[PDB]
């Protein structure tokens, strides 16, 4: 996942209540790499959100059609979100990942919702 | 985890592309369908090139790339 960016040392005396400790403490820089991300979430939520857009280009009249794509679009959309959100764990923030998925999800709800004013 | 895509990726990826230009295509011979309605046993919509040539584009082009991909790892040393 990460790049070993460098290393660096500190010395510090820490006070607890059974005296004072020297302490010393390897700090090792880690930088992520999101090319299995993009490959395993993003692309996946790229690509699904272009498959919304194509309901466009179908003809309004075949409301099936349109329906089909865009219930299918939105759901596995949600899918995608609770694997994506299944690799990270239970923290109660909204990361990065979550943002671009949540705005993945308006676009393909938008979509759906785009057709049922249409008609 | 790993920062680069394997073999098995590409397959994957192609196979995407595949898939994914059979949903182009449809949605390009969706545009120019003028009539809603189907032949029945007045004008009908004849079958649009586009899939009258797909039908041997999409196999034999598909059917090429396994050439290319099979042959190009099987035979790595
Ligand atoms: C999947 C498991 C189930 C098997 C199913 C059993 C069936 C077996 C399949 C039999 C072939 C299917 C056709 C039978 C019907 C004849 C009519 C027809 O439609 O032919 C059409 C040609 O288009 C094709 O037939 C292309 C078929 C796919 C092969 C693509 C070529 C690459 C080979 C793939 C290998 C990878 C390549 C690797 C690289 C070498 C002609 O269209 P038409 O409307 O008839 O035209 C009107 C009359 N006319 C022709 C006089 C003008
Ligand atoms: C994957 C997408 C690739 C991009 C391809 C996108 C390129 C592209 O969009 O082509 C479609 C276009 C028209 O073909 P297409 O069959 O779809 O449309 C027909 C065309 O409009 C005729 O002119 C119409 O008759 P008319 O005169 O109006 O009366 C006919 O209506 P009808 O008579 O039945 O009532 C229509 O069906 O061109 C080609 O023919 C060969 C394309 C070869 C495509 C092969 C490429 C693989
Ligand atoms: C599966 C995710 C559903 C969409 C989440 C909506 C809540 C807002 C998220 C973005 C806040 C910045
Ligand atoms: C999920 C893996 C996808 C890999 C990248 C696919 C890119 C090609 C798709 C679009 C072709 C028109
Ligand atoms: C008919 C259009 C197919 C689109 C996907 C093809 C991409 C891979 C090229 C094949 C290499 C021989
Ligand atoms: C109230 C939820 C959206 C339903 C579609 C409304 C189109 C005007
Ligand atoms: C995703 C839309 C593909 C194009 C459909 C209309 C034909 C140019
Ligand atoms: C569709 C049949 C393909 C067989 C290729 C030969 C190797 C199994
Ligand atoms: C129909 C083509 C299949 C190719 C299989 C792999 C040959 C080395």
């Amino acid at each position: 996942q990460f790049s070993f960016v460098g290393l660096r040392n500190t010395t510090e005396v820490v006070k607890t209540t059974s005296g004072d400790y020297v302490v010393m403490s390897v700090y090792f820089d880690l930088s992520r790499r999101m090319g299995y991300f993009t490959i395993q979430t993003y692309i996946p939520c790229t690509l699904i959100v272009v498959l919304s857009w194509v309901s466009f280009w179908i003809n309004k009249d075949a409301v099936p059609a349109r329906t089909s794509l865009g219930i299918t679009t939105v759901l596995t959309m949600t899918t995608l979100s609770t694997i994506a959100r299944k690799s990270l764990p239970k923290v109660s923030y909204v990361t990065a990942m979550d943002l671009f998925v949540s705005v993945c999800f308006i676009f393909v709800f938008s979509a759906l919702v785009e057709y049922g004013t249409l008609h | 985890k790993v920062a680069y895509a394997t073999a098995m990726d590409w397959f994957i990826a192609v196979c995407y592309a595949f898939v994914f230009s059979a949903l182009i295509e449809f949605a390009t011979v969706n545009y120019f369908t003028k009539r809603g309605y189907a032949w029945d046993g007045k004008t009908f919509n004849s079958v649009s090139k586009i899939d009258r040539l797909s039908r041997i584009a999409f196999p034999l082009l598909f059917g090429i790339f396994n050439l290319v991909y099979w042959a190009t790892y099987l035979n790595r040393e």
